[PDB]
């Protein structure tokens, strides 16, 4: 099961700051661009879990496109993994290739492992995000 | 302020920060993230599914953790991996106090050829831990 | 689909749209906008200040209005002015139904030398109007 | 009373869509860039009240910098006016020059009128925003 998301997610400068405040991150590389320059980064760098924004649309959508046998009512987010190959910076264009690595179905409960490879505009990897949904079986 | 690899070494306990978390912080995150699940901001919905009060978002708590790690590392762009399993929930009552996340950390691994250092993390609410295996790694 | 100036002319009543508005829509807007005032999502806070239930944000309601206008004009970039006075509040109960905004409009002015057309607007909840003088203008 | 805001507000592509959904605006010029091209606009155009985002920081701040005699507890937003000189588009850099046009203080109640001129990166006007706060007097 491959799924390539049409269109990219465009990392906003202001949405970065907005998010960092929401998760109580106060590191200057998120708020002032000169500090990002001091750290050695052209634009504002994004908080480590910023992909929860970009990946919101993906996870909602891939459930249907993958036909995962899980009941949304009783589903639970068990595992989150990020391999930051390259830091996410403001004005980054982010493309998503989402794969279904595995499904396990035992008594009552189905455990699904979902991998999204994030690539930039050019097509070089940015972050490898792995999600593990745990839920009540449908079929 | 990315710290040099030579400074930190295995066994180094990390300074504990205690993050307060109000019901307003849960509403803000609902909108910022686009996760509008009522269990995180409506109590009566929380109890129907069988909870005491409304709970913090899973990714809010992990997101906070990123701050706790990124500060110590000194550079967000330095962090190479951030992995967390969610074991429990963080209830946040609309009582004008809310709840507190106590974060802790310990370096468990260094690779001197690399600039890699790995931190084991521990987040708690009222003592109960909310994460299982929760680690972070960064190039120093 | 910017409409031509010749199509519309003074006296043209505008098609009524009825926007539903839930408590979840108020939480989302709180985070999106960064207006985290509890009166818009905590009932017990709403009553302390002397209200029945939590109310919609003022700029949420006007913002909705922009949609109601921008659709008819056909182009957001065409709108030249949007002015509103807030007369009343729009209460949104956490009852699983919420509330409804009934929007209406009427062209009251055209300047054929310009491409300008001016719409008078009327927004209501349960009949009570929430805006006083509320107009919009656009180059067609 | 002049106040010039340091730094600009950078209109995000994704924050535009995010906002348009929040105010139930479904006009395609906010969501798909080709439709914006069809309408005759390079980037995504912003909803009419998008400035509520950018102007959030301003209105919170100018209250103190202007020494308006008003009690925040009992203050009320009475009037909002936008003159869109030029449409706000994605990637616009927005600068704020905020002026205090008038203050009226009568029995119990103070009425304040606050004007923010929004200029772009170059320095040409974008939107003229006028706010009218109504409140309980402090002095």
């Amino acid at each position: 099961k491959h799924y390539r998301a049409p269109d990219h997610f465009l990392v906003g400068r202001e949405k970065i700051r907005e998010f960092a405040v929401a998760v109580k991150d106060d590191h200057p590389t998120h708020y002032s661009e000169p500090d990002a320059a001091a750290a050695g980064y052209p634009a504002l760098v994004a908080p480590l879990t910023f992909l929860a924004i970009a990946g919101r649309r993906v996870q909602l959508e891939i459930f249907t496109k993958f036909n995962i046998p899980i009941n949304i009512a009783r589903v639970f987010h068990r595992d989150q993994k990020f391999r930051f190959h390259r830091p996410i910076l403001a004005n980054d264009k982010l493309y998503f290739d989402t794969y279904l690595d595995s499904v396990i179905e035992s008594h009552g409960t189905v455990l699904a492992e979902i991998r999204s490879e994030v690539t930039d505009a050019e097509g070089k990897p940015v972050v490898t995000s792995v999600v593990t949904m745990l839920g009540e079986a449908a079929h | 302020a990315l710290r040099e690899f030579s400074s930190v070494k295995v066994g180094d306990q990390l300074p504990e920060k205690t993050y307060p978390l109000t019901r307003q912080d849960l509403v803000n995150y609902a909108g910022v993230s686009g996760d509008l699940n009522p269990i995180h901001w409506d109590d009566e919905i929380a109890k129907v599914v069988g909870l005491d009060t409304a709970i913090a978002h899973g990714m809010l708590t992990m997101g906070i953790g990123g701050g706790y790690v990124t500060s110590w590392v000194g550079d967000p762009g330095a962090v190479t991996e951030y992995n967390v399993r969610f074991t429990a929930v963080v209830p946040v009552p609309n009582d004008g106090k809310g709840a507190e996340l106590v974060f802790n950390g310990r370096v468990k691994s260094v690779d001197p050829e690399s600039k890699s250092v790995t931190i084991a993390l521990t987040a708690t609410t009222g003592g109960k831990k909310i994460f299982g295996r929760a680690i972070a790694s960064a190039k120093l």
